[PDB]
Order: structure tokens, then sequence, then C-alpha cells
RNA sequence: GCUAGCGGCGAGCGACGCGGGAGGAGCCCGCCCCGAAGGCGCGCUGUGGGGCCGCGAGGGGGCCCGAGGGCCCCGCCCGAGAGGGUGCAAGCCCCGUACGGCGAGUAGCGCUGCUUGAGCGUGCAGCGCGAAGGGAGGCGCGGCCCUUCCAAGGCUAAAUACGCCCCGGGACCGAUAGCGGACCAAGUAGCGCGAGCGAACGGUGAAAAGGACGCCCUGCGGCCGCUCAAAAGACCUGAACCCGGCCGGCCGCCGGCCCGCCGGCCCCGUCUCGAAACACGGACCGAGGAGCCACGCGCCGCGGCGAGCCCGAGGGAGCCCCCGCGGCGGAGCGAGCGCGAGACGCCCCGGGCCCGCCAUGCCCCUGCGGGCG
């Protein structure tokens, strides 16, 4: 099939053919597991000091002096314990945790094309909260010679209809709950337009926009194009990225695209087909469990177990 | 966001440097936006508060015009003669409230030759920036 | 000091668990400790005519 | 990880999994593989036989590039010559254009007779070979032949 | 706990709390990389038309395990030097590296050593006589190895079988066989000469 | 690679050559030649030559509030929606941010001691002895070769390591936590003859507006109220234990019922055959307080790929992208010399047979070798 591509005011400019990438099969599983060893790697290390709890001079009084076993100091201020107030931890955090885990490239490069799948589905787009009422199609490509304000950038945005999930972000701005606020995280706002540029410098026009991230056709992330390990982000791609994307996966050397699968929507109707229904066999007929009754008081009861008898 | 990394975005040294500024710094943080006469007048934004300046605060309690007669850097507020708190009997000393220069905007300036040198020496250093920086 | 030194208590109630295994079938049919020439005689004897996987 | 984990299931229940009679304590059994001729003789002769002796020659110093021999087979001598090549090479038999099959290029010295060679000839050059390997090579029609 | 485990050869931790500090964290490495980039983008700015690879030599690589195979090695013997007619001062001058340790070992090593000092000699351009800016600007640095070794991968060629056969004799098993054994079969025919002369 | 080796060959211990990268750069003195030409008060016992600075966009109206930075309508600037402040949650109130500009007492050897994985010796060292062609090739000794180097003199960049201090950042800690130390004076107050030891203590409010005035006090101070949105009054919130006033009730738990009667009811934790135990710990209450992380091995599940497989270190004006070796698996078995698997079969088990190791016949080539059993 092909990609209508639309101009700047929305009007349709051309049709691209649609890269394979996009009938990859949509596995959310090594999204998840990507994305989470992914993020891991992206950790800063973090671990109490090794001097901690430790350059007090502790020694225990020991038995019969009527305090407990632990370290004392010189006026019997329990010490080196993790109960003791001023004491170590008792297993003290360290910098040689593994923060980063390993993923091989095949792996890192389904997640990515499984992602890039998800974006060309529209209900999974729909139910990542992104607002795609008015964009004309998905997946969207939209001419973009290079935008270099962010009201022209704008402008082009509300052509093409992804202006109110721009707006659903710039309304979103909020002060984070926790320690987060002290911790450089103050402020969160949704996620929402994702622009995949080539040959084109339209990161100058649409970088400050609220809610929206700039990739190169060259360089995808997997993190955004799955923000939360969730796939479906709206994408807008430039026609130059769109009509590269096919290069780009053919120069990633000796990699062939996942094989496509079916779908949950393909087994029903498969199930459905005459063939499958012709092997059906009808069931025989179920056992009338019924329940106890007395049969001796009612005539009618006895009747069903001795017709002669009654 | 912010391409110069050198800069720092942590609430805890970017509240220290407010906190702990020297003079300088802190009288250009103390600044109030010029009223549009004086901005065509001017062609400036905003000049740093100084001692005889006629200020209109558009502020919650105590909006009105004054003249201010004290800045307090060191609790980096201005006390314009007026605007006071009030005095719990008629025969006491007025105290001024304290309005942060924020709250505030210029309707007059004291000129002196300093400050005449200093709006020339922005308006020259603007019109470079207008001229395609 | 002194402990029990011995208890069959309860062993055979342990045994009778899920146990009273017959062993195996394969056993039944070995031919460990069968006599060296008897078994040579069946391997030449096997190694002749429909019997025979030999190719 | 951690909030999946059994000890986070242990809360509550006091010895963590260990038990009353007998709790963890520090080092029960020993440090280490201590006790195997001793008090753990039954678990090194029922899993490790050969762990306690000297059986061997020892060399001071091996030289791993000297004892390095790769091996071929019979069986995979046509998986070396490229796909496209082989269909040719098997339909014309050809004794006077067979293909000749360098294995060292390919990464190996000896050249062994596991399985069947295609009834082809097909020339194998290598710096040893074994017995049933020139008896299949040569059944074939090939020729085993020795590369410097 | 036990069953069947196969035994840890792993170390004992030393030094763990006190000591030389033997745990080496890589948190620097993506600082590494920009740091080494730097210094290689600063070094080659330093000299723009002057590769930062000097020439070096194709070699075997060493032992029976990679005999087949060449790599980069220090420098040119001074005999592949003289095929060229330069001497080891011009050839440094002119980005060849020289090394006169090296020893060619074989007469196929020097003439693979030449016509790859005959390739780079046509590839290299010497600016002299008064630096013409815009030439010199012109020019393009080499990055990376300076005509890197390439292993060219195995070819299946074809051959006649009766000329083969002519070279190896019949039961080739066999005369390897005697061959290996050869050493030994004849130890072992001068002791059996001993133990008959035992009889005189 | 972590093996080769070492080790009451026990527990343990342990390099290196390959190969892939980072980074690469070579040289000198003695000797010998000349002899004062030299660095010439010396020296022929030999000198000399061979980063700062700098601008910086764009908001109003109403409601309401102690105060918008709130709510409702409606704009504007975005190469700037990083942040900080401002009387409540601010892209447009302020600061900033993005955009700029200007070779001998030696080697060796003998004996000893230390050391190494180095094993009849890995590197050193004392002593005794002391070469001339000499060193090495992972089992000593004597011969003969071969490969490969020249010790007993010196210099040398790069890639590499790293605290104080400065700079940025964090899925870090949040005042019993985090440095011992967030408190204008923490290595302080205090303790020890000394070496040394070593605390506790954050937060009024938006603004000090830090309490008007009247009354009664001998006075202390009470009261009334004042400032404030509020006393928030020496301080935010104000718990539990414990206590006092008033105010019910008669007393623990569980069950029934209008509810004070009836019926049941030992003190938990803990080791222990067995605890209400005259076994132990526990006055009370609050906070803190104990299977985490690394690495190795076993097995299980799951994902990708499949006789293959692999973000190795690295390199690509590139760090979620691309490119990227060993390794491991694919063949085993034997102390080794070495030799080296097809015959079947859904699967499983077994038998049969093949390969190695060990024996035994028989045949024969290129023969203590090959073939066949």
């Amino acid at each position: 099939p092909t990609v209508k591509v639309f101009g700047p005011t929305g009007t349709q400019v051309a049709e691209l053919p649609r890269p394979k990438v996009f009938n990859v099969p949509l596995r959310p599983d090594i999204i998840n597991f990507v994305h989470t060893q992914l993020r891991k790697c992206l950790r800063t290390p973090y671990a109490v000091s090794r001097y901690a709890g430790v350059q007090c001079t502790a020694h225990s009084w020991g038995p019969g002096r009527a305090v407990a076993r632990l370290p004392r100091k010189h006026g019997g201020i329990g010490a080196y314990a993790n109960f003791a107030r001023g004491g170590h931890m008792a297993h003290p955090t360290t910098v040689i945790r593994r923060w980063c885990r390993k993923v091989n490239l095949n792996q890192r490069r389904y997640a990515v094309a499984s992602a890039l799948a998800a974006s060309a589905n529209a209900a999974l787009v729909e139910a990542r909260g992104h607002r795609i009422a008015d964009v004309p199609s998905i997946p969207l490509v939209v001419d973009t010679d290079n935008v270099t304000k962010t009201k022209d950038a704008l402008a082009i945005i509300k052509a093409v209809g992804v202006l109110r999930d721009v707006e659903r972000c710039k309304d979103s701005r909020h002060i984070r709950a926790g320690r987060g606020k002290m911790r450089n995280r103050r402020y969160i706002t949704r996620k929402g337009p994702l622009v995949i540029y080539n040959t084109e410098d339209v990161a100058r026009g649409f970088r400050n926009l609220p809610g929206v991230d700039l990739c190169h056709v060259s360089s995808i992330r997997l993190l955004e194009l799955a923000p939360g390990s969730h796939p479906g982000r709206l994408i807008l791609w430039t026609k130059s990225a769109f009509a590269s994307l096919d290069d780009v996966y053919a120069a990633k050397q000796n990699y062939t695209l996942p094989r496509s699968c079916i779908t949950q929507t393909d087994i029903e109707r498969i199930l459905q087909s005459d063939a499958v229904q012709k092997t059906f066999v009808p069931k025989r007929d179920p056992l009338v469990i019924e329940r106890k009754v007395d049969p001796f008081s009612s005539k009618e009861a006895l009747a069903r177990l001795d017709p002669s008898g009654t | 966001m912010k391409l110069n990394s050198a800069v720092t975005a942590s609430r805890r040294k970017c509240r220290k440097a407010y906190f702990t500024a020297n003079a300088e710094t802190r009288a250009k943080m103390m600044s109030s936006r010029l009223s549009k006469e004086l901005r065509a007048e001017h062609k400036i934004k905003t000049m740093p508060i100084r001692r005889g300046d006629i200020v209109e605060i558009f502020t919650g309690g105590h909006k009105g015009t004054g003249k201010v007669v004290e800045v307090r850097r060191r609790d980096y507020k201005i006390c314009v003669e007026g605007i006071n708190q009030k005095a719990r009997n008629p025969e006491a000393k007025p105290v001024p409230y304290p309005i942060h220069p924020s709250n505030c905007i210029i309707k007059e300036l004291y000129m002196n030759g300093s400050r005449y040198r200093a709006i020339k020496r922005r308006q020259e250093r603007n019109a470079e920036r207008l001229a395609r920086i | 000091a002194k402990l029990k030194n011995h208890t069959s208590k309860n062993q055979n109630r342990k045994d009778h668990r899920n146990g009273i295994k017959k062993p195996k079938k394969s056993a039944y049919t070995s031919h460990k400790g069968m006599c060296p020439k008897y078994l040579r005689n069946l391997r030449r004897s096997r190694a002749n005519d429909p019997r025979q996987s030999l190719r | 990880p951690t909030r999946i984990r059994k000890s986070r299931k242990r809360r509550g229940h006091r010895q963590m999994g260990y038990g009353r009679v007998g709790g963890h304590r520090k080092h029960p059994s020993g440090r280490g593989k201590a006790g195997g001729l001793q008090h753990k003789r039954t678990s090194f002769d029922k899993y490790h036989p050969g762990y306690f002796g000297k059986l061997g020659m020892r060399n001071y110093h091996v030289r791993r590039n000297i004892e390095y021999n790769p091996t071929i087979n019979i069986d995979k001598i046509w998986s070396l010559i490229p796909e496209e090549q082989r269909d040719g090479f098997l339909q014309r038999k050809s004794t006077t254009e067979a293909p000749v099959v360098d294995v060292t290029r390919f990464g190996f010295f000896k050249v062994l007779g596991r399985g069947s060679l295609p009834q082809c000839p097909i020339i194998i050059k290598a710096r040893y070979f074994s017995s049933d390997a020139e008896k299949k090579l040569r059944e074939v029609g090939g020729v085993p032949l020795l590369v410097p | 706990m036990g069953r069947n485990v196969a035994f840890s050869n792993m170390r004992r931790y030393k030094c763990t709390n006190k000591g030389p500090n033997l745990i080496k964290n890589w948190f620097n490495q993506p600082a590494r990389k920009i740091r080494r980039r730097q210094t290689r983008l600063q070094k080659a700015k330093a000299i723009f038309p002057c590769p930062l690879q000097k020439l070096r030599p194709s070699v075997t690589r060493c032992s029976q395990k990679f005999n087949l195979t060449q790599r980069i090695g220090r420098g040119f013997t001074l005999r592949e030097l003289q095929g060229v007619g330069l001497s080891a001062g011009k050839a440094r001058q002119i980005g060849i590296a020289v090394d006169p340790r090296r020893k060619n070992k074989s007469e196929e090593s020097v003439a693979r050593n030449v016509a790859r000092l005959k390739e780079y000699l046509s590839k290299v351009t010497i600016f002299s006589k008064q630096a013409k800016p815009e030439e010199i600007q012109q020019a393009i640095q080499h990055q990376g190895v300076v005509m890197p070794v390439v292993n060219p991968k195995p070819v299946i060629t074809t051959g006649s079988i009766a000329e083969a056969k002519k070279e190896v004799p019949e039961n080739l098993f066999m005369y390897l066989r005697n061959a290996r054994t050869a050493r030994n079969r004849a130890r072992l025919a001068k002791r059996d000469a001993e133990r008959e002369a035992a009889a005189k």
C-alpha cells in the first residue's frame, strides 16, 4: 500500500510507498524488555560513603556491665551498628552494582522496529494518550522545508491536526509530588508529538514546542518511540525521513526484519472459516445433575424412580 | 533547554546563588519594568532599582505609587514612601512595608550621570543585538 | 553426653510414603554378568538374516 | 528484581527460611571446599571422581599454538564451497575440473571422516588426513592432497 | 547446596577494604571516548595535510594458528626500503614508519611490503616550496589506518584429478603415518640392534 | 584466554605468548679516531668534534483571596516552555535561558637466606670463587647443531593512574537520615597527664508589623484586648507515653443480648521431648533497627538468532544509532606418542554398531607402518 504525504498547509502533496518496517510483528514484550534494560543503562551511580559510621572509635564494653553487647564509644554511646544512631548501614550501598544491562543488537533492533510498527497503528497511538482525531493519516508524513521559527512550526502542526496533542502537553505542566521536586525533576509535562527528520533543520522550529521530541532517522531512540515502555508514540515524519526509512534498515548490514506473524483478528477469521467448522463435531449431550429429593414422601417423586409402585 | 552545560539548573545551586549573591548581582536581580512612556524614551525594558525612583506597585496589599526611600539588598526588598504597615497607635513611627522590586513598575528614574551612561551602554548593545547579533 | 544410638520407628512409614518402587524393566533383561560366550553367540546369531541391522 | 524475590515474602516469619532448631550461622560446614577427604567425603566421592591426586606428565609451559590442531569432516567439506558454486560442481562431476578445497585457508588442518561426501570428485588439500577420510574421499573419486 | 556443582575457579577478593584499590569502575568509559576523540581531533588539526597514522607494514600474524592472515606491523625493514630506494630518514619524513630491528624472514614479505610502499608513494603528495594556502587547505587529511590490511576471504579453485594423483602416494594415510612415527621406529630399531649384540 | 604451572598436589593460588585495540619515536655515552680547536682560574688522569565581555522576547480583563503565581474569558513570544525568585501553582513581573561578539670483582658457578606460578631454581642477595666471544630457546648433566639476541652504562613523548581544590550532573539522603559536622564560631563544646576521643543544636511570619490601649497591681505580674489571614507570641504541623480540670462510667479479652449479667479465656517472644512456669529477655511510648550488592558455579523459565552465536576493548565531528576480535559451541578419547565416530531411530529407555584407550589373531604397501577382524 502507499502512505499519503501532506503539505505544510495540510493539503495532499504526494504518495510514498510504505516502508516494510511497519509490517514487523508488533511485540509489546520485546519493547518492554529492551526499554527496561536500556533505561537502566542511563542511570547514574549512587552509594553511601565507605567511611560512613566507621570513623568513630567504638569497642564493645562487653558482658557484666548490665548494658547490651553492641560497640560503644567512650561514654557508652552505641555505635558501629545498623541499629545504633550513627552506625554503618548493615550492608552499605556500593557503586559496584551493575547499573547497565546488556541487550543483543538483534533484539535492540526488533524493539525499535516493533515500536515503529505500533506507531503505524492508530489504535495503539490513541491508547498511548495522543489526540489523533484531526490527524489526516497514521502514519503521518509532512513535507516541511527547514523550519527555523517556532511560530511557523506551530502553523504546520495546526494544519496537520497534531496541535491538540501539542496543547495537551503545554497545559500538562505541573509540579511533581515527592523529593523529585528537590532533586532537579520539578516539572512534569505530558509527552506528545515526535518529529523524525532527515535533510531538514526542522529541529530549531519544533524544539521549544511543549511535549515534542525530535530525532534524526539515522539514530531513532526506542525510549522516545515508546515513552513509558508503552508502544505508540505519535510520529510526524518529514517526507525525507519517511522515504529514507527503508534505506536505514537496508544499511543495517546483515539484518532481516522480523518476519510478520498473524494477528488475533486473523486467527478468529481463520477459526471461523468453513474448513475449521467442517472438522468441528457436535459435542455429546451433557449429564442432567438435578438435586436430591426424598422420593418416598411425594407420589410424583417416587414415580420418577418407581412408576409401577405409584 | 539550556545548551551551556557550564551553567547550573540544580535547584540547590541556583538558590544558593540568589541567597548568597555578590552585591553587584543582587542589584541587577532587583530590577523593575520601566513604564511604557519610559520604554519609548530610553528604549530599555528594565533598569535596576535605585533610591530616587517613583514606582507604581501593581501588587496585592499596598498597591500604589511612591518614591523609593530605602533599598534593602540583603532582604531583596525596597521600601517606597507612603506604603507602610498599619500603625497600632497614631503616635508611633511609621514602619515601611517591604515590597519586592519585581512587584512594581518604574514611573520616574534618578538620572544621575552614571545612569545616563548605563542607559546608553545598554542601548548600544541592544542595537548590535537588533542587527542580527 | 549420651543421645539415642538407634531407632527404626517411622522408617517403615517413610519407606511406604511413595515407596515400594519396583526395579525398572530394563534391569530384568540386562546382559550384565551374563555368560560372555552366550552373549557373543547372541550377537553373531542376531547379526544374520532379518534380525540383522548390519547394512 | 528485589520486589519479586523470596526474601520479601519471608517478612514476619522470624528465621527467614533457615529453621528454628539450626538457624543461619556463619560457616557451619566450613569455608570453601574444605573437608573433601574428611567431613564431606561422601559428596567429593558421589559427584567429584578424580578430584584428589596427580594423573599425568606435566608440561611447565604448554605452547597453545603448537598444540592447536583444528579439524574438519568429510561431511562439511562441501559446505565450504559457496552455494552458487556448489550446484554446478555437483551436476558436472568434472574429473577434469573438480573443486580443490584448501581446508587450511578456511581454518582447518586435519580432515576426519564423520559422514559422507556427495558422489562428485573433489580434491581436498590439508596438512593431515584420517584413514577413513582418505578411503571415503578416494571412493567418491577425489584425491587427498597435502598443502604447505 | 551441593549435588553436582562444578567447583569455582574464582580467587578470593584481596585488599577489599584496605590496600592498593583493586577495583576499576568503568563509569569513565563514555567520557574517555570523548576525551580521546578530542585529542585526535586537536592533533589532526595541528597537522592538516599529514595523516595521523604513518604507513606501517603488512606482516604475517605470528603462530601456526594465524599463519595465513596478515596484520599491521611496527615498521618497514631496510631491505623493503631499498626496493623503493628510500633511506630511513626520508621514509620517516614522508610518513612511512621504519623498523631497523625487523628482518624479512622470507622473499615474499619483502615483495608484499615493497608493493605496499609503491602504492603509498604514488598516493603521497608532498607540499613543498612555499605553502600555497589554498592548495594546503584543499588537501584532505586521511583518517584511520593508511591502506588497512585486508585478509582475502577463501575461494574454491578447480583442478584435474589425474595431476593431483601423481603428487600423492597411494595410501597417503600410511605415508603420513610412516613419517609421524619415523624417529620412534628408528630408535626402537637401534635399541633392538643392541639387544642382538647381547647374543654375541 | 585463565589456563600452563604451583600447593600438608590440601585449603587455596597463578602468569605469559598469540589475537583484537589505545597510542606510537627515537636515541646517546664508554670503546675507538683526532687532541685543547673545548663549556678555556678549568682541563691532556681528556675538553670539544667525529578566555573574557555582552545584550536578551513576549499579558491583559473580570471574579475572588491576607496576598495570585488560583479560577473564568481571550491573546502574545518561542533559535528562549532549562531553571531560580517574587504574598498562593508565572514562558510573557524580575533574574536568567536560546541566539553572540572581540661495558669485570662483572656474568656465571658453589654454599646459604629471601622471593616467584616458575616446577634440579622466578627474580634477588651475602660469602667463597671468578670468565671470554658470550646470553636465551618454560626438566637437570655432557656433546653436537640450529634458530635468535648482545647483559654487566645512560636518555625518552604518547596512550595510563589519581585526592585536596574548582566545575557540572544524579531513578542518591532528607535533620536518629546524609560527612563526625545543613544551625554565622564542627574537629567546636566537652573529656583524657598524654597519644587521642568527641557531641548536641535546622524551620515565627508575606512583612518584625515581635504585642495598641484601658484596668488592677508594692511589685512580680495578671486581665481586657491589640498587630496579623492566623498568633504562628519565641515560635510551622504538634503524635504517642504521661498528667491536670470538667465530665460520664466501674473497670481486661472474646461471644450473646440494651449492656451488666451469663459463658469461654494463664505471659508474650524464645530455645525446647515438653513453658503460666519458681527458665530467659521485656516499666512505658515514639523514631531508627537485620538476607542487600558484586563475583563464580549448578539448574530452571523466557527472548533473539541458529551450526552457529556474541552493545569485547575500541572506533565512527558519533555516545538508546552504526561498525566492531578473541571466546564459546561445532569431536571425542588417551599419561602421552597420538589417533579419531554413522547403522539404524517422532520422542524416551534399551539393544545393536562406530571412535579413542587396552589386549589378541590374520593379511600386506611407502613397514614397531597400513588394512581386516
